[PDB]
């Protein structure tokens, strides 16, 4: 007669999850866990609640330097990330070169918060014309004008006497500052604007040592103009002075950058815009909420993000093999 | 599998046993079901929660790229850039791949060890008191009740009390 | 070996199985022979087949090294782009031999768990029906012709059909 | 374990086998005491000691960090630089980390194994003419004297010996 | 009587392959494969059908500025990849630097054919002399000679007019512009050669806005000179215009090269020369040809390639232990 | 009655050292392998019986200069590693900037000894002060002194002869020689000094081609001083020779540093002195002894030592499980 029976076996159930292994590929198990992340909401979004600036189609300079196309971003709040385009329309509107511009954009990816202040008022500026450096290759409603942090000096009555001015950093935080210098067509230009023949600007900080001369070549028009505009900047410390001496082809000061707020930002390059959407991890080509360890969206994140992997596909089995 | 026993010996899983990973069905005069062996089942759960953890944790501290940018003349250094962030992106995504191809074999695997375990468990208490049909499944030469079930399950089964009946149920087959 | 079959309980290889990895030596009244098993031999094939395959696939996106030139100022980035460009090579060198003795472990383990498992299937299907020598050998209690060798072969022994033939060898072997 | 010998159907260690990793406790009427199998320790400790110099020669080419200066405007590099260097000690502690907990896992087993093993290669032996009682230990169907417990340690049992002295025993005890 | 029997076993043969793992080295198997790609045949070869340009004993810069003793390179058909010598012996044969030589030669690894074109004739020098630029420091077949790309331009009666040049893109490709300054020994030199005691020369583009001044000091003699040539270069843009203006010390352009073809392409430091063989896989130390996924010849390759490691051994365990 | 028993067991002890795995952490054991090293001596010590060159509150620039402040480095012995704290209170005492000055740190990484040689006396100077040429932002014992391995030469009788000399590298070895140039506050100074307004220093030898001009610039007072000091290095190959000319501030050479031995070195920042000991393998927290594979101590290091890593704990399993 039948005895009675004890079986040991194991679990199966509907499960069609995957996994590999090396030597083979397309286990069905009864239970896994995807851990890669796949999906975004293709969106550029706040960071922790902090919004980003979106220069739109400003580039970096062009906001600094005060394009006037790019008035949206004379005073921007503070940012979680910045967002420019690959390739921005409203650039150096007068052409020219931006100096150590890579190395500027670095210590950008370390500031949160600009305050504007004006350091040189542009009254009084009274051996030379002030009012008169307006461009058409920067035109504001239809009228000529130029970068509207910095003034372009020409001479006044036939001369050009030597400027000599300098700023002492007051405040408690770094300042960041704005010049450039103007590289004339020919000599007859450089007379029509300046008069004296040879020209020079000296900049003199605590560790700034520095000498321009108009450099003249015959250049082709880039935005109507074969002119060039050559522009640095400087860190200038608190309780430093910066010292400027000139005899012409000088873009003075008048508006400087105040660092208040050093932090954790970027510069993401992306043409998407504002999408009204908050998050704690973003790419250039949308935003991550994800509890998942991975991720294969895009190898440049800020926040609080999965790891990036090139893979398309992370499950671990977590069950056994489950038999059909 | 390494191991042998599942889909080995034992030929395929219970879809009749919802609540664990391994276990028992019981067949006496008093019925028939299924049990989960709830210790084997938790070391399996802790064991596989820890592997999952261990590689979270093990791929925390990896390469995280930055944005940089070059100029027009700066061309050596910005593919510099480009092939040392790449290098690591490719380095990274080797070891989360490998390291999961890898775990996973052992994963099943040791689902396998277990239920071999498991069984050997089981054998090894009924010792010649049970006859192996090698499918995973023993049958009693002696009366074994719910309570005698129970006592197989959770490693108490008293080989000395059935010894006497199980020898005179052996007798009796081997005589015919 | 990790499963004690291969240079385990079994002592050595089969010079005389030329077709396959595993497999069956026989003797019975009808004469002797070799027989590898297919299926376990099939599965073996496939395995490291996928392992090899998934070695050269997961070492696809490794760091290629480009040629880079700098003047005699520049021989910090200089430094830096070497110690980079080793530093990879290192680590795909490192991944690369380590993957391959892990590999190798693993491999030579799993012939040993398929001959295990092979050993294990005759067992489970022969049980009582014969004696186990303690070598890798089973001797029949029963007469066992090429059709009974060739059923234990494929996995379809009629345990059944022959457990009084081999009942009354064993009584008659236990009676002396 | 995955073999399931230490910690498992052996229930636990013995504090009083002093001279080795494995090895046997016999009881027979000369006495009692432990012997070290000096074979399968043997082979152990070369296993590990492969492992372990093979853990430190693929750790032997690894990066090495050198100090690097930037000026005040070669921030870019100079990050580049902090990356380059802390990518790399990421890659290798990672290597180093994982290493050590695949290879200790595999280590554990491995003593598993190789008492699993040891076990087999006794009840392989001794067939019949011992009883399993399922801990660890067989109990002899016959005597077996110091020479016949060395006999069986260094794996020179005979079985055909004492297999009519064990066959009695067998008989006697089923039988009643 | 003596039972049928049934035995499992496995495989033996006579191999005596082996293979290492972590526990134990030299563990014969019956089966391995080798994946280490480990010989090559020790020549510099095509690639796929693709000739290199090996520049034998000549530089980068002796090909692309015409070093007399380079004339084998005055038209090199479209290359796979270049072969250049650690230390060539045909450089600059006047003594100099090239500026930003390590950018261009990067340049050069991304280009496989040059179109080299006249884009100003030695003729059109009416103000200066340009057929008296010959130095003894380039010797062509026993006489001074000069750099065959540039015109080493020089007075004409005493007087060194202002030089007012441009040349216009018309080509649709990018063009290549080569040219340079001559910095003499003391102002005896200078006036010598060009009158007039202080010179410059000016160069633009869209881009460019260059004014280079001849330094002038006692240096040592090198190939026998003390004066010094600085070669400059620049990418000239489809329907772009370079000017050049100068009063002296002008190395002016004669041809140009066209950059017809851009793709994958290396410069390979080698001393072999070329084995008359095709490839798809090519080393400075020679050619491979394999069909093993990893190789440990040298780690700078081009072509279709197995993935280089520093091992001197990787075999692969297939079969099981072979038991002897 | 009780038949014979033979026992299959494995080995237990009273050890409490734990291992980790993937699936199962603080694993007791009876046995086990630390295999990481968490301990030094934190001491700076020799590096296999060769003292540091420790530079105390000097700076690099500071020692290879000659600044007053560092006497104690005027002939230093032959070094194994180099220890320089974070900011060095005694650098330009003087203040100014250091050309290419990493550079010059890069090569001192591959220097072991420094053979200090006098090139040009500091009396052979007939047409020019010599001994002038010192301030008080350089004071030495509380008179004002400078650099002592250059010279600052200073007008004589009003007149600035033109500087025209060289120097032969006879020696076997290759030679650093450092110079500079003095950047006066204004043109009033600029007189006062050097008489000639308009000035340059011109450098040349096998590949030098230099010609710097002092930039005047109204700069803050750094210890003191408005005026601004900028120096220059380079190698002087053997039998090659360097050539000077100026007409004014120039800061000429007087000692030159001959490499006399070359191999392996580091500069090591750290804030330690001198420990008295010996190591062979040293961090800049402190040295270590030790047979392990692996340390957490600094990833920066120097001689025979063990594998850096980020690791709190790296122990290997030898023995088996240990039961309680
Ligand atoms: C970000 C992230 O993904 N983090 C993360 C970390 C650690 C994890 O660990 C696990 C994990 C472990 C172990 N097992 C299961 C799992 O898949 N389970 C499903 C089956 N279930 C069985 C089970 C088995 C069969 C039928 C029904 C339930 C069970 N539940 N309760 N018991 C007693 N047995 C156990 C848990 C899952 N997931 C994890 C996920
Ligand atoms: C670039 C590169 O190298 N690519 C690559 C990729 C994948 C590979 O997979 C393999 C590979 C797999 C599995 N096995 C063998 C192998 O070594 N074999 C020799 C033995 N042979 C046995 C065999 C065993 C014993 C004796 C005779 C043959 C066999 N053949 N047919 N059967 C039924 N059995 C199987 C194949 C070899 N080599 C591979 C190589
Ligand atoms: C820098 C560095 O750390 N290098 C390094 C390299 C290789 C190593 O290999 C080992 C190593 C291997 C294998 N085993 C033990 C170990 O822990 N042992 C302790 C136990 N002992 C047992 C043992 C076992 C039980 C009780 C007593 C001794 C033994 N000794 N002799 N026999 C026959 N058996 C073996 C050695 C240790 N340590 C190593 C350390
Ligand atoms: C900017 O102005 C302040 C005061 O208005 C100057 O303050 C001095 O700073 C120096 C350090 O550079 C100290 O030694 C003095 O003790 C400070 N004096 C006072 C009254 O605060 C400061 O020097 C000015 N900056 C410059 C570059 O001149
Ligand atoms: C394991 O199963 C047995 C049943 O066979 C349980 O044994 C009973 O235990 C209680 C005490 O808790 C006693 O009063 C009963 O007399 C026991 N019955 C028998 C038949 O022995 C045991 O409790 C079970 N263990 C667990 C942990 O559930
Ligand atoms: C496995 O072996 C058995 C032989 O023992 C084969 O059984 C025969 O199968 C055919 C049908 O294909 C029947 O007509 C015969 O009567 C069977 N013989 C016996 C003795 O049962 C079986 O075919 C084999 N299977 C495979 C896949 O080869
Ligand atoms: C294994 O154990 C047996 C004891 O059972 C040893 O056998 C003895 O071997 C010697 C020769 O060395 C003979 O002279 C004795 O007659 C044997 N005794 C018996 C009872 O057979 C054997 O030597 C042991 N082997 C090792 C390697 O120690
Ligand atoms: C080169 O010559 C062509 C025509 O010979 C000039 O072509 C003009 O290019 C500008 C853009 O720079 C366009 O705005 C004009 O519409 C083009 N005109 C024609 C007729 O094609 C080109 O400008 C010249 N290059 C320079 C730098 O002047
Ligand atoms: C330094 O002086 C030595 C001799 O005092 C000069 O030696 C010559 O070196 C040149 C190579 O530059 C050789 O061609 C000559 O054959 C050498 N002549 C002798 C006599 O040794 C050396 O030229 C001088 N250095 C410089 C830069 O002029
Ligand atoms: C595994 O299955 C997927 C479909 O889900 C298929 O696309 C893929 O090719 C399969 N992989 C292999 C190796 O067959
Ligand atoms: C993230 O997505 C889940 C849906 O998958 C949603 O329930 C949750 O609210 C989201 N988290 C946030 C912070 O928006
Ligand atoms: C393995 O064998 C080779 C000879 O083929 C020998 O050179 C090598 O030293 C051996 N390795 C070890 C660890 O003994
Ligand atoms: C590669 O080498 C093999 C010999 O190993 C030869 O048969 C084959 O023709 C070669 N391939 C080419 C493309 O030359
Ligand atoms: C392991 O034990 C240590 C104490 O030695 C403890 O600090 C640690 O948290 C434990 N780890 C886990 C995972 O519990
Ligand atoms: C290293 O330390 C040990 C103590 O751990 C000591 O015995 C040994 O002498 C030391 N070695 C040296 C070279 O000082």
């Amino acid at each position: 007669d039948p005895g009675d029976q004890i079986c040991i076996g194991y679990h199966a159930n509907n499960s069609t999850e995957q996994v590999d292994t090396i030597m083979e590929k397309n286990v069905t198990v009864t239970h896994a866990q995807d851990i890669l992340e796949k999906k975004h909401n293709g969106k550029l979004c706040d960071l922790d609640g902090v919004k980003p600036l979106i220069l739109r189609d400003c580039s970096v300079a062009g906001w600094l330097l005060g394009n006037p196309m790019c008035d949206e971003f004379i005073n921007v709040p503070e940012w979680s990330y910045i967002v420019e385009k690959a390739n921005p329309v409203n650039d150096l509107c007068y052409p020219g070169d931006f100096n150590d511009y890579e190395e500027l954009k670095h210590l950008l990816s370390r500031i949160n918060h600009f305050e504007k202040i004006q350091i040189i008022p542009k009254s009084s500026w009274s051996s030379h014309e002030a009012s008169l450096g307006v461009s058409s290759a920067c035109p504001y409603q239809g009228k000529s004008s130029f970068f509207r942090n910095v003034v372009w000096l020409i001479k006044k009555n036939s001369t050009y006497p030597t400027i000599k001015r300098s700023y002492n950093n007051t405040n408690q935080e770094d300042l960041l500052v704005l010049w450039g210098i103007h590289h004339p067509n020919d000599a007859a230009e450089q007379t029509k604007l300046y008069q004296n023949p040879t020209t020079y600007i000296s900049v003199g900080t605590s560790t700034l040592n520095q000498r321009l001369v108009p450099r003249i070549a015959t250049r082709s028009k880039v935005n109507g103009q074969s002119g060039r505009m050559e522009f640095f900047w400087t860190i200038l410390k608190p309780n430093d002075a910066i010292n400027f001496e000139s005899n012409g082809n000088f873009i003075a000061p008048e508006y400087a950058y105040k660092i208040v707020k050093k932090g954790d930002s970027t510069i993401m390059k992306s043409e998407l815009e504002y999408g009204n959407c908050n998050t704690k991890c973003q790419t250039p080509m949308g935003a991550i909420n994800s509890s998942m360890p991975f991720h294969n969206i895009h190898p440049l994140t800020i926040g609080e993000c999965p790891k990036y992997v090139k893979s398309n596909r992370l499950v671990l089995a977590t069950g056994l093999r489950n038999s059909p | 599998g390494l191991f042998g026993a599942i889909a080995g010996f034992i030929e395929g899983g219970w879809q009749g046993m919802v609540d664990g990973w391994y276990g028992y069905h019981h067949s006496n005069e008093q019925g028939s079901g299924y049990a989960a062996d709830k210790e084997s089942t938790q070391k399996a759960i802790d064991g596989v929660t820890n592997k999952v953890n261990s590689i979270i944790d093990k791929m925390n501290t990896q390469f995280e790229a930055v944005g940089r940018e070059f100029n027009n003349l700066e061309r050596r250094i910005e593919n510099l850039n480009k092939k040392m962030e790449d290098g690591f992106l490719d380095v990274w995504t080797y070891n989360a791949e490998l390291l999961v191809l890898m775990e996973n074999e052992r994963t099943l695997d040791f689902h396998d060890s277990n239920v071999k375990n498991l069984y050997d468990k089981v054998r090894l208490q009924l010792r010649d008191n049970a006859k192996e049909l090698g499918n995973g499944c023993f049958e009693f030469y002696h009366k074994c009740d719910n309570e005698c079930m129970e006592s197989v399950r959770n490693g108490t089964y008293d080989y000395p009390q059935y010894s006497e009946e199980a020898r005179l149920k052996r007798e009796e087959i081997s005589s015919g």
